[PDB]
């Protein structure tokens, strides 16, 4: 079995990685079609909410 | 080309933060009041 | 311990709110964005402090 | 100078944006260690 403290550390590390990836996508994609960009960002924000 | 990139990225960022504010209000109503102030802090 | 739990929850909510405000700063006036960045990190750093007593 | 002034201002905005992007990348690279 996996201790829930290790799971908590894994979850926070995954959350930090997800924020880094989301902001990297924002930085390297701002300017891609607006609709696809908006859909991908909505997916990323749903991921943020679920991770929270 | 640089100016068009600037305008497109400004529009993209505007829609980003509009959608993020809307959803933060939706799932977190208790934080709704600061978020609008955040807009007032940004806009 | 309930006080620490509620402090952590309010700190997480404030961290999300400050992340939203910082990305808005990047959106409109990114030139001073760092002025908030380290601030957010402090809260994150405080989170680490909040782990230290829980150890 | 009119075209020159507009030209220089737009150039300044362009590499200011580029420098902001590079600073963001450097900040993430530095802060990944603290993750």
């Amino acid at each position: 079995m996996t201790d829930r403290l290790t799971q908590l550390q894994i979850c926070l590390d995954q959350m930090t990685e997800q924020f880094c990836a989301t902001l990297n996508y924002i930085d390297k994609n701002h300017g891609v079609p607006p609709e696809e960009f908006s859909n991908t960002i909505d997916e990323l924000s749903t991921d943020i909410i679920l991770k929270t | 080309r640089s100016n068009q990139y600037q305008r497109g990225k400004m529009h993209g960022l505007k829609q980003l933060r509009d959608s993020l504010a809307d959803k933060i209000v939706d799932e977190f109503p208790e934080l709704k009041e600061p978020v609008e102030d955040i807009i007032k802090r940004t806009s | 311990y309930q006080y620490k739990i509620q402090e952590l929850r309010k700190l997480l909510k404030s961290l999300l709110l400050n992340y939203l405000e910082l990305i808005g700063v990047l959106s409109i006036n990114p030139d001073m964005y760092e002025r908030k960045v380290e601030n957010i990190r402090t809260i994150l750093v405080n989170i680490h402090h909040l782990l230290n007593e829980y150890r | 100078h009119v075209l020159i002034d507009l030209l220089n201002w737009f150039r300044t905005t362009n590499m200011n944006v580029n420098n902001c992007i590079w600073a963001l990348k450097s900040s993430l690279n530095s802060m990944t260690n603290a993750k």
